């Protein structure tokens, strides 16, 4: 289109003289090799291209060819169960064709142009279609991919390819104007996919963990954040959500996380089971990988590619759960590019539009009723990693006030090896009062009254634990000692969970309800007995203590009978004395 | 006493951090002023 | 018109044009590009060589060859009317609705023209809220601006909706026309997400207070200079409907932090000598310019009162945004995270939240002849209780004098019965009865603030 | 050869060479002046009207009339061979030894080339160190990164020398041919002094371990660019030997703090927005650039394992250097300061230390079936010992009980018999035997973690 030459090279930013008409935010090809970049400024007749690759070895005079299209992705069938780069390049094919090291300049198509799928028409000639309608389906592993009409396209169909087997480069529907509808379409990543209207979430997002499904829940359209210092369990928590959530598909983004985690999920998932259908777990994962040593700006490219893939899968009628990683690393990439642009900074280096960028990214998430009429949802769980473990970095004060829940990890609980180390004294979840109808309908009928009892037990036990630290656990009355011991039972029997077990890594709602019931019954009857006159030495040492201490290691296939037996055992062993 | 010493150290670190940003902006302003006055011979 | 082609620089917000001196300073433009899509702008720093624009929407697709800029109006001005009292606008002022634009009755500027210090009058009338921590200790009168220093996960939208629903004047306590006065909300939001907007709209639609309120929406997936523009439009409409048609308006400005952010961003991209910790020097001037538009004049009978919600970022009263806002307005209400932990509602910390225009709107002949005295005494007793809390935490609860325990228990009863009030509509008399019930828990003669006459009459 | 005279500006470390459009970005040059001396350079930020060059050593004695820079090669590289397996190099890679220079087999680039995340496998085997605490509760595996958080007056280089002089991969425990896995050590040091240099030389040459090692040494009176270059040279040689000749290298980098200092100083001379307490913004990017080069690839049978020793500047675990390092690497082993006062060696507090890739390198058929159980039990027992110790040291030993005396005796005997080990070399069998001999001080049945099979076989 517009052909120019290089004028100056300085790090990851290239200036190209002789570019009159080069639109802003366009994809151009830098150098004699092809080093896709993105125009982010215009000064007279030049452009301030920012490359996405190593850009170390380029001369001054190599051509620069623009293309006029602003960083599109390639939506279509054949996307699940695969890796990608930040620019949506299959790492599998890259490795298979060009050795084990990541090379630059290699160019592979996003989808696969040789595999053929089973088309099935759902449109007759002379019909009337408009953007968002479906045209027919093709099958994937245990799903049914639909074939939408790209947004903002209309007309009157005139012919349909009959049912059979075709590739992804076959125009299967021809409108009346002359255009051709293939089995895929491209969409820019810096826009939002239009919808009809945005509903309000009234359904929990069950992740499996007890703290995050009881104390601080998240509606299945919401947002969240997991800040916390280094070495506290953020990676393990996010992978546990990825492998035991209740979403249809999962899109794991990682921008700045060590490659050992990506290899862990890659070599672990294909031998697990999706707990909704029964197929392999990796048949509902589209993980995106851009590790620490790879180029920088590919970080933000990866964030946007992830959100756009999640929006597409929402538009098909599923309910996806994006799980970003190190929005802090993303902000670092933004700061680097800004300081290369040489503009004035804000508090602590970051450019003064971090907040707007984060707000748009988080506001592309919510339950919606798409253009086909069917519903969908996009959850978001964005990790953060402050520079010193203090929740005052701009990227962890700009990511508050725009989210729902907030899951503050803690270094004390993390070093005591009290894992998942979610500080229950400094977290909050604003989706906790719109889920009471669903709880009363689908878990119990006195559930929201049994949860506040536990929360209050904890928030009154802390105050007494202060004086406990003061004068030791001796002068505390029977009341305060019983409070202390029931608080310890609660902490190390209900809140704690070991994610590396076989059966104790996924606690159903009924199981959590049962454990809460048993602890509450123990508390009530122990208080009654202490009022009657027995002492604490007699109270504690019953065998029912350790009989409920092993209550979480039991399995869901038999928990009801165990719980019945244990409640009757409390009934008995607290009757004699 | 150690808790107070830790608090003091943190406050002191933040206060010193918020001077280098000022020195940086001042140096940039001086560079821009030199670049401008290098073109103000007459007009 | 399609004139003024030949731009020569584009980077972020700004955009430069070559020789163009007939564009007046502070004008309005519209930037058509090579495919027909029209954006908006505003001229800053005109000069004989070039002229700097400030684009509103965004700068994607703008090339340097096929791109023009045309003049629309030499000054910003909004076309106001009275027909816009059930409508719903967005940012600059287009109608985000299924109805066509309005036919204006007069078009006035949106920038200023302050009120003359001799065409004002002292706000005196008294508007109760049903929140006994604002009716009795931080009185709210008609004609005063009073923010709400919120927090991250603290309920401020709920308190704003409750005030807007319960607020009513009390004419039968000082002598006035019995039933004449409903309100007229001018809710103006800049930066709200989807959840909060849906809550606000549900609540306004439940009480039927929607057919008498105008709405300006600037949700979080929109540009930022539109956030810079919105509150001026809101206050223009409010001043019109007040000082021309004798209404009584109540402007709810939400999240002034996002407005300050857009301000800091344009200032940074302008390289304009950061004042204090980021934010530029003239932010006091800007916040004052959009706060001082709420008073009462003499001769007329309208009134304009504000409640600017704002979230102090890191819970610091020493952050520039809360600091300058407190210096400019007259009064404040401050929530408390510690009280929010313990289920209190509304968690309004009563110590650090005062209102200045209160000694003139309360007292004998307006509410009751013993109001400010109960206020002073309650403040003193609560401060004593809070201090004895630390005395306990040092010593122990059993080594306390016989009256220190009385003060401690008064503080706890105060936090448990006077502040916590659920969602119920109290009255000035019910709240004063509760206050006297509490103040009777302390002995007589240890209240050096109230007079012996009131002391004998109420106990 | 002679080309590129005509420089135009010299100030500090920079040098502005005029028209030169054949120098590529990041190339390597050599600045020769009117006395014959030759130094280095690096073309950063090339342009059209000139090309900025950054000198390595110093710009003393340089003129604008008698000076000429010339190209050396396109990118940076060093010539690697196999024979350097008893050698000793220095920084840029010049042999400072008693043997002639080396020949190349090929010269590889010394930067970048990240591993394809689909082209590696999981670290599964394990490597014995002879240190009981490490081997039993933080067992280092083949293909992980594990820093050692030292202090300012603690023995760290001694522990590093001991680990390099004792380590070996046990080929008989889990199962494979015994003499099929070679080994090496690519010890690289930076910023050391003459005392520590002599210590390392003598300690390596005593036991003849140097027959399976290389050495890169960067005495602290050399220009800082060499201190920046050393780790890249070491890691290039390591990757070569491992993924091409099937060795099992073990890289050791002392004083990453001196590397971070050199980086801050070399960067801050180009005015690039100092990030956090000095150190620039991209320090995470650089540390991750050099750490992630250690892994285990599938198809091949080599490995690379790193142990970067670093010293927390002022015992801060919230300093930028320890923070970034902890965010990049996986697991960390932290030396203690209190144990060093009581005269224990190697002083390692197992409370704040852990390894993530641990429970994959032990267990069923790996070392012995009781490894994870014994680790959990020793951790729990030492934790309870410290708990009761704090309790007593606070109040007094008047009212202890039976179960508490068992745990206090356990804590004491553990700290004095399982941590303190001098210069011994305990195999993992002997380490587990000492673990069981310390566990047998506790009543069977109150060890609520270990299973009953091993309980019956041992103890």
């Amino acid at each position: 289109m517009i052909q120019g030459v290089i004028q100056k090279i300085a790090g990851p930013a290239v200036i190209a003289k002789g570019m009159l008409g080069a639109r802003m935010y366009d994809i151009c090809k830098v150098g004699e090799e092809g080093l896709v970049g993105e125009i982010i400024r215009l000064d007279g007749d030049t452009a301030f291209v920012q490359v996405y690759e190593d850009t170390s070895g380029l001369k001054v005079g190599e051509p620069v060819v623009s293309t006029g299209l602003p960083l599109a992705v390639e939506l279509g069938p054949g996307m699940l169960n695969g890796i990608y780069d930040g620019i949506q390049r299959p790492l599998e094919r890259i490795r298979e064709k060009t050795g084990i090291y990541i090379t630059r300049g290699v160019v592979v198509h996003a989808l696969d142009r040789e595999k053929k799928w089973a088309w099935t028409p759902m449109v007759k000639p002379g019909d009337e279609v408009r953007g968002g309608m479906v045209l027919g389906t093709v099958p994937e592993f245990g799903f049914t991919h639909k074939i939408l009409v790209p947004p903002d396209v209309r007309g009157r169909v005139k012919e349909v390819k009959p049912a059979g087997e075709y590739t992804v480069e076959e125009p299967v529907v021809v409108l009346e104007d002359g255009t051709e509808l293939k089995m895929y379409h491209t969409w820019p990543v810096r826009r939002a996919r239009p919808v009809q209207r945005k509903l309000d979430p009234n359904t929990p997002f069950l992740t499996g963990m007890r703290i995050l499904d009881v104390l601080f829940p998240v509606a299945m359209g919401g947002t969240a954040a997991i800040p916390g210092p280094f070495g506290s369990g953020k990676t393990v928590t996010q992978q546990s959500l990825a492998k035991w959530s209740n979403a249809d598909v999962v899109v794991y983004v990682g921008c700045g996380e060590r490659g050992n985690e990506m290899t862990d999920v890659l070599v672990e998932f294909p031998e697990l089971t999706d707990p909704k259908t029964g197929g392999p777990l990796m048949h509902r994962t589209v993980l995106i990988a851009n590790t620490s040593n790879m180029p920088v700006a590919a970080r933000e490219a990866s964030i946007y590619v992830g959100v756009t893939i999640a929006e597409y899968f929402r538009d098909q009628g599923f309910s996806v759960a994006l799980m970003a990683d190190s929005t802090s690393r993303w902000a670092e990439a933004l700061r680097e590019i800004s300081s290369r642009l040489e503009e004035m900074p804000a508090e602590e280096g970051y450019p003064p539009y971090l907040a707007a960028r984060l707000a748009a990214f988080y506001e592309r998430a919510g339950k919606v009723i798409t253009l086909g009429g069917e519903e969908g949802a996009v959850t978001i769980v964005g990790a953060v990693s402050p520079p010193g473990g203090d929740m005052s970095e701009p990227v962890t004060q700009s990511t508050l006030r725009i989210v729902g829940a907030f899951w503050r990890l803690d270094a004390s609980l993390a070093f005591r090896r009290h894992f998942p180390a979610i500080n229950w004294n400094g977290s909050y979840s604003l989706f906790t009062s719109a889920l009471d109808p669903w709880y009363r309908e689908n878990v119990a009928e006195d559930y929201p009254e049994l949860r506040d009892a536990i929360s209050e037990l904890l928030q009154r036990e802390a105050g007494l634990q202060e004086i406990v630290q003061l004068v030791g656990p001796d002068a505390l009355q029977d009341a305060e000692r019983l409070v202390i011991e029931v608080g310890r039972i609660i902490r190390e029997d209900f809140l704690q969970q070991n994610a590396y077990h076989e059966v104790d890594a996924y606690c159903s709602m009924k199981k959590a309800y049962g454990i809460m019931k048993m602890i509450l019954a123990f508390y009530k009857e122990a208080e009654a007995a202490i009022k009657r006159g027995v002492s604490i030495d007699e109270i504690l040492q019953l065998p029912v203590l350790e009989r409920i201490g092993r209550a979480r290691y039991v399995s869901e296939e038999e928990f009801p009978a165990y719980f019945e037996e244990a409640m009757k055992e409390i009934q008995g062993a607290f009757k004699a004395l | 006493i150690p808790g107070i010493r830790a608090q003091i150290r943190f406050i002191q670190q933040v206060l010193e951090q918020r001077e280098r940003e000022d020195t940086f902006r001042l140096k940039r302003i001086k560079g821009k002023i030199e670049a401008r006055e290098a073109e103000e011979e007459g007009g | 018109k399609k004139e003024y082609t030949g731009i020569t620089y584009i980077s972020g917000p700004l955009l430069f044009v070559e020789n163009a001196k007939d564009l007046a300073y502070g004008a309005i433009v519209d930037i058509k590009d090579g495919t027909g899509r029209v954006r908006g702008g505003q001229v800053i720093e005109v000069s004989e060589e070039y002229a700097v624009i400030q684009v509103f929407e965004e700068t994607t697709g703008l090339d340097l060859a096929t791109t023009s800029v045309s003049l629309v109006e030499d000054v910003a001005r909004l076309g106001v009317s009275k027909e816009m009292l059930g409508r719903r606008f967005n940012g600059i002022g287009k109608p985000i609705d299924g109805l066509p634009p309005i036919t204006p009755e007069k078009r006035l500027p949106i920038t200023g023209l302050p009120l003359n210090p001799v065409a004002r009058r002292k706000p005196e009338q008294f508007i109760q809220t049903g929140i006994s921590t604002i009716d009795v200790m931080n009185t709210l009168v008609r004609g005063q601006k009073l923010p709400i220093f919120s927090g991250s996960g603290l309920p401020a939208n709920e308190i704003a909706a409750q005030i807007a629903r319960q607020a009513t004047v009390r004419p039968d306590l000082s002598g006035e026309g019995e039933k004449e006065e409903p309100f007229a909300v001018v809710f103006a939001a800049m930066g709200i997400t989807q959840r909060e907007l849906s809550y606000f709209i549900q609540e306004f639609e439940r009480t039927g207070a929607l057919s008498r309120s105008v709405l300006f929406l600037n949700k979080a997936d929109d540009p930022t200079i539109e956030r810079i523009l919105t509150p001026r439009m809101a206050l223009t409409v409010a001043e019109y409907l007040a000082f021309e048609h004798d209404y009584h308006v109540l402007v709810i400005l939400t999240d002034m932090t996002n407005y300050c952010e857009a301000l800091r961003e344009i200032g940074a991209a302008r390289e304009e000598i950061p004042g204090r910790r980021g934010y530029p020097g003239y932010m006091y001037t800007d916040l004052a310019t959009i706060y001082e538009r709420a008073g009462v004049v003499e001769g007329k009978k309208g009134s304009v009162t504000q409640i600017p919600i704002l979230s102090m970022p890191d819970d610091d009263r020493t952050h520039p945004i809360p600091d300058l806002t407190g210096y400019i307005t007259e009064g404040q209400i401050q929530l408390s995270r510690e009280l929010h932990r313990k289920g209190i509602y509304p968690p309004i910390d009563p110590l650090p939240s005062l209102s200045r225009l209160m000694n003139n709107g309360v007292g004998k002949g307006k509410t009751r002849e013993d109001h400010k005295q109960v206020s002073d005494q309650l403040y003193s007793a609560y401060a004593n209780g809070v201090d004895i809390r630390k005395l306990v935490a040092i010593i122990g609860e059993d080594a306390l004098t016989e009256n220190d325990r009385r003060y401690l228990q008064f503080a706890d009863a105060f936090e448990r019965f006077f502040i916590n009030q659920g969602q119920q509509n109290r009255s000035i008399e019910e709240s004063l009865q509760i206050a006297w019930a509490l103040l009777s828990m302390l002995p007589q003669g240890e209240l050096k603030r109230i007079s012996k006459d009131h002391i004998g009459k109420y106990y």
